């Protein structure tokens, strides 16, 4: 029960200003110190920040001098990220983190991240498409079947099948930028070839960034 | 300024075997200056995980198979018998200087046996031509190692230039891989053109496989 | 209602074994981390150890490793330096101290100090003589009295004054070292003339290191 | 190793004065290592309290005539209208180590108008003759400067190395000080002769102050 959660993280055009917010539950942040760190896409950690709110004393990488300020709200115990003048170097995901107990220098607890996407295009949701099953195509003695979810953007997507009903042989791949600039993927799962046209697959596909949910019932063609 | 210096930069290892990272301070230090190293594991789509603190104490809940040593300017992380759950990107991280810095990074790969993809094609819906658009998709399951090719053929026209691919991260339970390869095409392409294969070439396929659909058919 | 307070000191023989305690109140020793610091007679403040109770986690100065040992007891929200092998050099008020809040770096609470004297010499109680002025002796009004105490080992003494109620006028004089090798210190105050051989003035003086008490009542002869 | 350096290691100032304090560390430093500098005040019997942390923070409960500011590797403890009751030695103390050190600290003394001593003589007890010593003392109360001369006589012969003295802190209130004199004699030394004496020269006397007893007066 040691939490924390940012939120507050998605897409905004270069030179804008975004809030970040990082809720921590199970310990109060006046006891402790409060860190950012963030991560571009298929990069290493960046340290970004960190906050003893107590006293209000800050330190920032030299990256953000100037442009983000890092606070915390004790009654509220919240750390925020305000970042201003945004630039598209600054995407990535975001991460808050402590430090425990009086044990500096590591960060043992961290939050789930959230995304910070620097960019003048603007947000879509997929198109969602079947990957049929077949009786006729079987390999390593099963049936495979999936979604495709097409042209979105920014990152990202969440697929869960049978609403987590269904999680063993699935593999909902990275996306890959298309030559458009929009995001696809799919999301695949194997199955027994008995299981076609009697049991029912549903993927269900969240891109909150558009507000976009669909349910997508994928069944052999007839 | 002061950083440090990550190697090897990746590696590939069996299960039960030792394997050694090593995290050096990019200069000298005056003596008697703590850097109070940490180490980190990273998974796909996770935060990192503290693993070792101020050196070489082990964090609470961590297996002890992790160890972490340090002399001078040079500092080890150490997993004594590697499990398929290891597959994770490693850091490190010095506190000499305010900010403290990251290494670069480690990614360990677990090395298994063999294994060849079980492999499938799409046709495209009928939902989707309705846009002007055709999606083929091709799925290589659960294979090793994860050097895989994948060539297209439209009416045995290759297919050059019009496809992406994406690759899973390592299967933490059984150290495979999966991979798609999408074929994009105009409706108008598309309905012009029977049959569509995809040929997969692996080191565990003895010859190439090919998968196969004749677009109106069933 | 923070606190901490040390115990344990006093007169070792060179190479002899002492174990201090630094017991804490207000607080957890758990949630922190304790120092011991020490100040030679004289001289600056010299940092000794460290710990972090929760994990164990020590650090010492170059002076006294493999010699002293600092740890604790969570249970007991007491910490301790165990030291051995003690050299004269050691000799020293030792202090313990605290970090607060996440507050590295910073001690904000410090015990009253302990005094650690390293030494071959042994305890000796002082013998205590009045100071007061001769019957033919004139004043414009104020006069002084006080307390020798003579002919004591180790530092410290404390003298009070009429039980703590005559704490005005007084001075009690940094103790000097004495050819033979012993203390002796006087303690003065300053009353009004008229009241010598009306008012009762009693010295107070504690020698804890022999378990000597005084209370001597001082008047002219 | 790295020290720090304080200056000057004493100084006098009078109620109302800026008073500065410097701590320089031995070398350089890497640039980004924090060194986290603390000031401590202590006065007489009594452990250091923090006045002072990480560099310029004023720690709570303590007067605002205290800050302290650091640039590169000088730092600087100020007290900006000194009081009577700043009479303490001050320290620097330095994290960029561990163990971290102190500066070998600053005598600060409060300067104010001159003040003639108080001057009382006190015979040996017929107790402590019965155990073959006699001592004499001579006080000296409230007084400033610190400086003093007490001169020994008996029946006219000027006592040399035979006496030692004693000096009190500065008062915390009144900025003096007092001063004894011991003067040691054997018992039989003491009972052959008449008249003690003890004379002292302070600046703030015209002349010299003379207190003296005859023996066996009483």
């Amino acid at each position: 029960e040691v939490q924390l959660v940012e939120s507050g993280g998605g897409l905004v055009q270069p030179g804008g200003s975004l809030r970040l917010s990082c809720a921590a539950s199970g310990f109060n942040i006046k006891d402790t110190w409060i860190h950012w760190v963030r991560q571009a896409p298929g990069k290493g950690l960046e340290w970004v920040a960190r906050i003893y709110p107590t006293n209000g004393y800050t330190r920032y990488a030299d990256s953000v001098k100037g442009r983000f300020t890092i606070s915390a709200d004790t009654s509220k115990n919240t750390a925020y990220l305000q970042m201003n003048s945004l630039r598209a170097e600054d995407t990535a995901v975001y991460y808050c983190s402590r430090w425990g107990g009086f044990m500096f220098y590591a960060m043992d607890y961290w939050g789930q991240g959230t995304l910070v996407t620097v960019s003048s295009a603007s947000t879509k949701g997929p198109s969602v498409f079947p990957l049929a099953p077949s009786s006729k195509s079987t390999s390593g003695g099963t049936a495979a079947l999936g979604c495709l979810v097409k042209d979105y953007f920014p990152e990202p997507v969440t697929v869960s099948w049978n609403s987590g009903a269904l999680t063993s042989g699935v593999h909902t791949f990275p996306a890959v930028l298309q030559s458009s600039g929009l995001y696809s993927l799919s999301s695949v799962v194997t199955v027994p070839s008995s299981s076609l046209g009697t049991q029912t697959y549903i993927c269900n596909v969240n891109h909150k960034p558009s507000n976009t949910k669909v349910d997508k019932k994928v069944e052999p063609k007839s | 300024d002061i950083q440090m210096t990550q190697s090897p930069s990746s590696l590939s290892a069996s299960v039960g075997d030792r394997v050694t990272i090593t995290c050096r301070a990019s200069q000298d230090i005056p003596r008697r200056i703590s850097g109070y190293v940490a180490w980190y594991q990273q998974k796909p789509g996770k935060a990192p995980k503290l693993l070792i603190y101020w050196g070489s104490y082990l964090y609470s809940g961590v297996p002890s198979r992790f160890s972490g040593s340090g002399s001078g300017t040079d500092f080890t992380l150490t997993i004594s018998s590697l499990q398929p759950e290891d597959f994770a990107t490693y850091y490190c991280q010095q506190h000499y200087t305010t900010p403290p810095t990251f290494g670069q990074g480690t990614k360990v790969e677990i090395k298994r046996t063999v294994a060849a993809p079980s492999v499938f094609i799409f046709p495209p819906s009928d939902e989707q031509l309705k846009s002007g658009t055709a999606s083929v998709v091709c799925l290589l399951n659960n294979f090793y190692p994860r050097e895989a090719k994948v060539q297209w053929k439209v009416d045995n026209a290759l297919q050059s230039g019009n496809s992406q691919e994406s690759v899973t991260e390592q299967d933490s339970k059984d150290s495979t891989y999966s991979l798609s390869s999408t074929l994009t095409l105009s409706k108008a392409d598309y309905e012009k053109h029977k049959v569509y294969a995809c040929e997969v070439t692996h080191q565990g396929l003895s010859s190439p496989v090919t998968k196969s659909f004749n677009r109106g058919e069933c």
